[PDB]
């Protein structure tokens, strides 16, 4: 734990008891802040569809199964039961 | 089944009612949808004799609890209708008396934003308070946004809006919108009815606004489940570009401050976070599509 | 990206809505004409129509196909 | 059962009175409240509008999974003539009735309301010192009365008159005392939102010529007055029907002006514990419970001990059990109470023995009991032993000269549901005395 | 095109309109996918 996060010695934890374990399981839901001399700055490319409803079931190109309404992408049209997910055809997020 | 708590978030301005009478026919169209809340908080109070009602008016320089009062009068409503709904009816129009009156005397003062967002606020914390102070109440947010007014920027508003959104979500506080105005569609207002299981409806004239508010936000939590709501619009819940200003469909997004951007930003550097990307990394995105020779 | 009102207007609008409001208030008022009404119900009802629609369809669905 | 004795009432009452008795936004008012949430929200939409609505429109808004409330809410409606069904033009139109619109439009508007909701006077009493005080101890003194403990002011003959013909705190001259009743003691057990309905429903059958409208006006706008404030003087049966209602204790007169109660605001429906009692193996009784009430319904199966200011101990006694249940109580009755009236202690107790159980086995969830079940087997036990002895009036057949001829008599007999006991070899069947009479008139055609 | 036109001839019209259905979005994705190969190898081309 210490030598993997950079020398902090506070990310190994042992609980006192069950109420103080649910307290060190929630707290690692927030996101862990970043190392300044770690700097892996980008541009992510990722689109937001939008939602349909169609009056006919149609094949997803995710699972090859029948789902009434879905999100449509848009940079190859293919349709995602549900978000968020990688597109299954294009990898676009 | 159970009592239900209805909080209305009544957006009151007379730069925002003034504009609307302007581009209308109607002088004085606030006191028709002044009218209607005060029967249709009447008919909430009709349907269950448990149930509470709440008011905040998002006045120009604030905000102000209509109902309940504070702890620290005039004759508008008579006295010989039921004694609950006057109760609460009588606070009602004594409050917009003294509202119009203190912003009367402010009228010179510089509105620079509107403050919907607080109200909205304002409101879940009350929602909150009461259902932990009472105990097993259900609740419901009802927004009266005239949208007639011409707003300066609605971008702050998007912030406030969305975090209420999440709050109003995880405590199963469905909020329903209701516009009158020129503008057809609010990307925000909007957004925020469907996310959060809400009917958004817009209506041009003020008139005959009971029958849409006795009709269409009239479901009480109780029976939400089973009734389709009467929304017509939809909802792509897309977000605006930080520079150009237009809806994305595919874009970036930072890494450090998740800022959409429609294009790579000039200067190859974030404009919101200043943040320098990897030259390399953004030469990526730039490469063109592969085609034979 | 895909009239301004001046500040005495407002106060003029704002001094009617403060007499229409001590003077008296009438509740009744706001029942419609008979003639409004029909109109909007009939709106209302055209989105109730397509939304029942939508909500009636919303593990695999059953198919009719062999 | 309060929703549903109310509107029970209402639809046995015949239509042509009901379009009467929603002339008052009051009474409409209340109604209004009784039908269910599904009910309401059509009720609200057809108000404001004077139109005409085609009956599949508001199927439309009923969502599939709550198809099932939609054929209710529209039963219940119906039922009461607040929706008038018409058809015409090849469709089955639906609208609202017009009283009923009028009234509802005038109470949520503010419109003519002819006090409908009364006057106020503007002559306040303090509700605690005295509404609370006078209703408590006039409400308490007929509870008394009831439940057979003594009491120096028994109620007046009109109250009494209506306990009496009820199936409520039988009596008997002959034997020149009243008793509680197998209902009695499901009419205490009930809370006191349906305590009070009880004698106002009954009551309100027991009028006769006083019409059946006023009454129910008058009861109907009593809820919607609020508890310490004035109300001053309303219809000729109105008169002699307000004096009565004083002595149920609901509202309060000096000797002009009439103020409701708590009882009068809690009657419209409205939204460690005293009487909290533990029951242990030992068949001792410790009530921690500080009212001569709740001790006196206490005493009619336990037999009290002794009594300290903060509670009550006592024993159950074979003796105690059999009295009660002689009266015509029920033991279901009785653990009911017990169970209802338990101490905070013995549940978490149970729920320990509950989840010891569930860690040895969790394959197995019964429905956990607050007593022990000891006290249940022997009280049980004891209802059974009243009931060894099962006896029937009648009249026995013998001597049929013929076999099909008995056959024929017995079958018969069957059918209408009169034959008790038969026998093949002795040719003898035995019939109760009430179908005495079918049996013989049977034999001689 | 071909497995339309199977279940075309096979049932009458009876499943092909359904058949149609189920695979529209499929057969619109890569028709875009090669519309788009088609109208960019024009451009960088010629
Ligand atoms: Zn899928
Ligand atoms: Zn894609
Ligand atoms: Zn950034």
């Amino acid at each position: 734990c210490k030598a993997t996060n950079y020398g902090d010695e506070s990310f190994y934890k042992i609980l006192l008891d069950e109420t103080h374990l649910k307290e060190l399981f929630n707290e690692a839901v927030t996101p862990l802040p970043v190392n300044k001399i770690n700097k892996g700055f980008t541009l992510v490319k990722m689109g937001f569809p939008t939602r349909i409803f169609e009056d006919t079931p149609t094949f997803c190109s995710c699972h090859s199964k029948l789902v009434y309404g879905g999100y449509f992408c848009p940079n190859c049209h293919s349709k995602v039961c549900s978000l968020p997910t990688v597109c299954p055809c294009c990898d676009l997020m | 089944e159970s009592p239900s708590l209805l909080t209305v978030i009544i957006e009151i301005a007379p730069k925002l009612w003034t504009t609307f009478d302007e581009e209308g026919n109607e002088k004085g169209s606030i006191i028709k949808v002044l009218e209607a809340l005060i029967v249709f908080l009447n008919a909430h109070l009709a349907f269950n004799s448990a149930n509470k009602v709440a008011v905040i008016a998002a006045y120009s320089q604030g905000i102000k609890y209509l109902y309940p009062e504070s702890t620290s009068d005039l004759k508008i409503i008579n006295s010989d209708m039921y004694r609950r709904f006057r109760n609460v009816d009588e606070t009602l129009v004594e409050e917009i008396y003294k509202l119009f009156e203190l912003e009367k005397k402010q009228i010179e003062q510089n509105s620079q934003r509107s403050t919907l967002a607080g109200a909205m606020s304002a409101g879940l914390t009350y929602v909150n308070r009461i259902s932990k102070e009472s105990v097993s109440l259900k609740s419901r947010l009802l927004v009266l946004t005239c949208g007639s007014g011409s707003s300066k920027d609605e971008i702050f508003q998007y912030i406030p809006i969305m975090n209420c959104i999440f709050s109003a979500t995880k405590m199963k506080c469905p909020i329903d919108v209701v516009k009158i105005g020129g503008s057809k569609e609010s990307t925000f207002l909007q957004q925020t009815t469907d996310a959060t299981n809400g009917v958004y409806l817009h209506v041009e004239s003020t008139e005959g606004l009971i029958q849409y508010l006795a009709t269409a936000m009239f479901i009480d939590p109780s029976l939400r489940p089973i009734i389709v709501k009467p929304n017509h619009g939809s909802v792509d819940f897309r977000t605006s570009c930080y520079l150009t200003g237009r809806v994305v469909a595919v874009g970036f997004i930072c890494s450090v401050c998740l800022c959409v951007l429609s294009i790579i930003p000039p200067g190859n550097k974030c404009p919101a976070c200043d943040s320098q990307f990897d030259e390399h990394v953004i030469a990526k995105l730039k490469r063109k599509p592969v085609v034979p020779r | 990206t895909t009239l301004k009102v001046s500040n005495q207007q407002m106060l003029q609008q704002l001094s009617l809505v403060m007499d229409n409001l001590i003077n008296k208030l009438d509740l009744n008022q706001v029942v419609p004409n008979n003639e409004v009404s029909n109109k909007i119900n009939k709106r209302v009802i055209t989105a109730i129509k397509i939304n029942a629609k939508q909500a009636k369809h919303n593990l695999e669905v059953k198919s009719t196909l062999p | 059962s309060l929703k549903h004795s109310v509107t029970q009432y209402l639809e046995e009452i015949p239509q042509q009175v009901q379009n009467r008795l929603y002339t008052s936004p009051a009474t409409c008012l209340a109604i209004y409240r009784i039908l269910p949430p599904l009910a309401k929200f059509f009720i609200m939409a057809m108000v404001f509008n004077e139109n005409e609505v085609p009956l599949l429109d508001l199927d439309k808004w009923v969502n599939s999974n709550g198809k099932l409330q939609f054929q209710n809410a529209i039963k219940s409606m119906k039922s009461l003539h607040l929706l008038i069904p018409n058809k015409s033009s090849g469709t089955l139109m639906i609208n609202l009735n017009p009283t009923f619109k009028i009234s509802l439009r005038n109470a949520l508007t503010g419109g003519e309301v002819q006090n409908s909701f009364g006057v106020v006077v503007e002559e306040n009493v303090v509700s605690l010192d005295l509404l609370d005080e006078y209703s408590a101890n006039k409400w308490e003194t007929i509870l008394h009365f009831m439940v057979g403990t003594p009491l120096a002011k028994i109620p007046s003959e009109k109250v009494l008159n209506l306990l009496k013909h009820s199936k409520l705190m039988e009596e008997v001259n002959s034997t020149g005392e009243f008793k509680i009743t197998n209902e009695g003691f499901q009419f205490l057990l009930q809370e006191i939102n349906s305590q009070l309905w009880t004698l106002l429903l009954q009551y309100l059958k027991m009028i006769e010529t006083m019409d059946l409208v006023d009454v129910l006006h008058f009861i109907f706008m009593l809820g919607a007055l609020e508890v310490g404030k004035a109300y001053k003087i309303l219809s000729e049966t109105q008169r002699i029907m307000l004096q009565d209602m004083r002595d149920y204790g609901l509202v309060f007169q000096k000797h002009s002006i009439f103020y409701p109660t708590k009882l009068a605001l809690m009657l419209t429906s409205d939204t460690i514990p005293d009487g909290s009692l533990i029951v242990e193996t030992n068949f001792k009784i410790y009530s921690y419970s500080n009212s001569p009430l709740q001790i006196a319904v206490l005493s009619l199966f336990v037999h009290l001990k002794a009594r300290f200011v903060n509670m009550v101990l006592g024993q159950i006694t074979r003796e105690s059990i059999r009295r009660a249940l002689t009266n015509g109580i029920t033991a279901d009755q009785i653990i009911a109470y017990l169970e209802t009236h338990a101490h905070p202690q013995m549940r978490r107790l149970a729920e320990e023995k509950l989840e010891k159980k569930l860690e040895l086995d969790p394959n197995c969830k019964e429905p956990l009991q607050v007593l022990p079940p000891t006290v249940v087997d022997q009280i049980r036990l004891w209802q059974l032993e009243l009931d060894r002895v099962i006896t029937y009036e009648g009249s026995l057949y013998s001597d049929f000269e013929t076999s099909q001829e008995y056959n024929l008599l017995s079958k018969y007999a069957q059918d209408i549901g009169v034959l008790l006991w038969k026998d093949d070899k002795k040719k003898k069947f035995f019939i109760s005395k009430e179908g005495n009479s079918q049996v013989l008139d049977f034999a001689k055609r | 095109n071909e497995l339309f036109q199977d279940v075309l001839n096979g049932d009458g019209e009876s499943m092909s309109n359904t058949c149609t259905a189920y695979l529209k979005p499929v057969l619109n994705s890569i028709t875009l996918a090669t519309h788009k190969y088609d109208e960019y190898f024009n451009e960088y081309n010629n």
